[PDB]
RNA sequence: GGCGGCCGUAACUAUAACGGUCCUAAGGUAGCGAAAUUCCUUGUCGGGUAAGUUCCGACCCGCACGAAUGGUGUAACGAUUU
RNA sequence: AAGCAAUUAGGUAGCAUAAAAAUGGUCCAAACGACUGUUUACCAAAAACACAGGUCUCUGCAAAUCUGUAAAGAGAAGUAUA
RNA sequence: GGAGGAAGGUAUUUAAGGUAUGUUUAGUGAGGGGGGUGAAGUCGUAACAAGGUAGCCGUACUGGAAAGUGCGGCUGGAUC
RNA sequence: AGCUAGUUGGUAGGGUAAAUGCCUACCAAGGCAAUGAUAAGUAACCGGCCUGAGAGGGUGAACGGUCACACUGGAACUGAGAUACGGUCCAGACUCCUACGGGAGGCAGCAGCUAAGAAUCUUCCGCAAUGGGCGAAAGCCUGACGGAGCGACACUGCGUGAAUGAAGAAGGUCGAAAGAUUGUAAAAUUCUUUUAUAAAUGAGGAAUAAGCUUUGUAGGAAAUGACAAAGUGAUGACGUUAAUUUAUGAAUAAGCCCCGGCUAAUUACGUGCCAGCAGCCGCGGUAAUACGUAAGGGGCGAGCGUUGUUCGGGAUUAUUGGGCGUAAAGGGUGAGUAGGCGGAUAUAUAAGUCUAUGCAUAAAAUACCACAGCUCAACUGUGGACCUAUGUUGGAAACUAUAUGUCUAGAGUCUGAUAGAGGAAGUUAGAAUUUCUGGUGUAAGGGUGGAAUCUGUUGAUAUCAGAAAGAAUACCGGAGGCGAAGGCGAACUUCUGGGUCAAGACUGACGCUGAGUCACGAAAGCGUAGGGAGCAAACAGGAUUAGAUACCCUGGUAGUCUACGCUGUAAACGAUGCACACUUGGUGUUAACUAAAAGUUAGUACCGAAGCUAACGUGUUAAGUGUGCCGCCUGGGGAGUAUG
């Protein structure tokens, strides 16, 4: 405890939490154009080759977004819808591509948790 | 000198003497100290207190009270109001110390009175201390 | 007054922090650098111009800068030069 | 007309009212030299010389130094803060 | 003839525009500087044991590099 | 970190419904500011909303109140009211029409279009009700408002059936192929019709207006008329209204996420550090409850998940309710301004506080508690309050505050005694070392783990005598002493600061802490001028080593020293700010009081009970129990960096 006089002279300040996803500009999700697509090797001691895309957003930012699900068809110039979410493996990847978005479609032959990958219901 | 408590000095001295288990403790003398010790005496926390002399200065000698097993009657005695933090309360918002097992002592328009007396006389004031 | 050469060397390519060797009294530190010094040369890149062998800002491969024959800067000053 | 004056207000006249003459062009950046000065009378006024400042070294007084074969004079009618 | 009425003229204030100087802030810029991840590459072995010169703090100088040394200070220093 | 020059105030005047630099002309230079002026950035405000036990935190959708704006920037007119959204004038950009002279336009009104965006509606009906404008009235206008349509966007409710129904159908899955599980689930039988369709019935929002009939009142000579009252009197967009009654029949109707721990829910195949999962920890390398697909299980349900943002969990900005010896955190130290806080006691004031939860004001809605109306709920309505916010009335006075006194125990002055490397200035001393000079004397000296460089036949080292200079003060000397800290040790004097004890009198709270500010502040370093023995960065040589820009050796320039002026940094440490009131002891030690013991007081060390501490440890010199004030901390790196 500082003395009440001390608190009166130099009032307490609470430190302000900071956004994990600054490029969204407090919008739930944004749209951009895939300026490049590639695979990247994660940190240690993981193994795989994760597929990411360098995207120029509608507001002028560059970001790098992960492409979830098995297989995809993102070429260059493809418009996409990114949302928040950080991939721990990848340094600098801080957004996710939404499946079932404008130029991205669901992962083929998905039967559990379809809505997380934008795939229509396989008719029974 | 910055005594800062004619109240907290006696409270601290009484607390220290009580936990080490002395028989009597010997405090400075003032109207408020007399009033507080009087309230203690009615509430059965201390046995008695006497007025004395040393070098021409008046003292109050208080007789600590313990059970037969040398467990003190006073368990915890602690201040609420404080020169840097003055705490006043209405007669409705008065806290009941420890579900009434303890007592609250306040300074009010009608003198230094216990919390129950303050409630029964519908008066409030500064919260001096809490004893249980 | 003086203040060096040669050769090899890294998860492309490049260079060489490093290592070896010969020689000397010792082999140029700080800083600066196509400079009032740079031959090759209008070197290379950037700025200025519609177009700039001059000029300004850098790069360093300094033919042949360099510390009181002072080195690098500097407010103010100049019938100086650009 | 106000106001001590400088100026202020109104009115009048012209294309122009510091009406003639005399009376700074300014700004940005670089090189060199700090600066005021001095210099090739008669093609070079400058980046050259001088400069305050700095260091090294000489000189104990019939001092070092300089001019003369010398005496002698300057240094100095000074004395290492010279 | 007031009505100076109403146009017209003149004058003050003023938006826009123009000129000049400072000032706040956002991009870009040859080149330069350090920082992080990827390198597990090259050079050396500074610290952790008395780390093989005890360690560290302030300051100064010097060296490819970790660093070395001078001065003062500390134990948060084995051993005896 | 300075700002303002109509800026500050005054005297007149201009103007306004009206005060005022609101404006103008003169007269002064004033006004504001580390108690935050000015400036930059951000933002309409409030009733409220979200969250939370509360305090608070975040926030300003809808609805209601106020303010500002209506393309950008100005200006006035009309008018009770405007510096006027669909009025006027001017300038600017843009769009459009021209007969080229010039004109027309402002959806941030209701719908709608383009662009932008992750992202949001019909170019609908009606003035029947409510409200407003005009009119005597009829009546007209009203994209306000009443309704409808659209969107699972939120909130609330209902249905997609219900009751019997096997040791238990087929299949699926797990298995040893006994059997389990899906599972009374289905099938089958029976029952019901909210919903679906059709028909019938059908409240309420509605009041009447004009007009007409009648009564009464004011008025008057009197009707017409006005007012009060009664009766009559057209009128529903919604609307196929809400609700109700029959007719047909299980008929018209479920998905989504998850199943390693956090976190309720496991097995079987395929993949083999590939493919992929992930909020955190982390899974996958040949037997994956974590990947992918099936079978089961859990959660919620016309929704379910993900992302974005806020609060909560976070006591992780701690007033309620956290810390600073070693985890991030005590300033190097002191003196003090503003400020905060403060002994005993008397009186007065009543700012704070408390009370009559007086009395009012805190519009309505919302928020809380009951009672009601929509079939219930949401929703809606009528009452009743709980806080706490301001103003005011009358009281209480202890405490804080205000004003005037009193006291001495706190703190000071005076007196006496006394310890001390406290500081500054001016003098003096010896040992030792180095150099120089003069004797004796000869071949080594010096140095290391071992050597060499170096020194020496120009006479070394060693030894004797003399001279000179510089720096530092053995023994005393330590479980000391003093000072705020840094620090202070040969001897003396002068000048000078502080502490401790006491009946030993005086003042009478004169105090504590202290943001800025000021002073001091080891060593290193810098400027000027001296000095320079020894030691010694840089530097040189000799060695060790692969190399040695080092450790070791021989030399050696700054520096170390003095005077003056700067720098103001340390592991400046007790890693522990200062002050006061208290809380068992043991063993030493310093000073004083006492002749001395013996004890006390003020220090200074070790151990240690209780207590405290995450532990180490601390423990009357607290890191124990309390408070006053100041400084400082809020994950690590980036970083004590970049910039100012």
């Amino acid at each position: 405890m500082p003395t009440i006089n001390q608190l009166i002279r130099k009032p307490r300040k609470s430190q302000t939490e900071k956004t994990a996803s600054p490029a969204l500009q407090n919008c739930p999700q944004r749209r951009g154009i895939c300026t490049r697509v590639m695979t990247v090797t994660p940190k240690k001691p993981n193994s795989a080759l994760r597929k990411v895309a360098r995207v120029r957003l509608s507001n002028g930012f560059e970001v790098t977004a992960y492409i979830p699900g098995i297989g995809h068809n993102l070429q260059e110039h493809s418009v996409v819808l990114i949302r928040g979410g950080r991939v721990k493996d990848l340094p600098g990847v801080r957004y996710h591509i939404v499946r079932g978005a404008k130029d991205t479609l669901g992962v083929n032959n998905r039967k559990k948790g379809r809505s997380k990958y934008g795939t229509k219901k396989p008719k029974a | 000198m910055a005594i800062t408590y004619s109240i907290g000095d006696m409270l601290t001295k009484l607390r220290n003497a009580s936990r080490v288990g002395h028989g009597s403790v010997d405090l400075k003398m003032s109207n408020m100290n007399k009033s507080i010790l009087n309230i203690l005496k009615e509430e059965g926390y201390i046995k008695d207190f006497n007025f004395l002399e040393k070098k021409g200065i008046a003292f109050i000698r208080v007789l600590l009270k313990y059970d037969n097993k040398r467990n003190p009657v006073i368990n915890k005695i602690d201040a609420i109001s404080t020169p840097g933090r003055k705490i006043y309360s209405s007669y409705r918002n008065m806290p009941r110390i420890k579900n009434g097992y303890g007592i609250l002592i306040i300074s009010s328009s009608q003198g230094v009175i216990t919390g129950k007396e303050a409630k029964d006389k519908k008066i409030g004031g500064e919260l001096i201390c809490s004893v249980w």
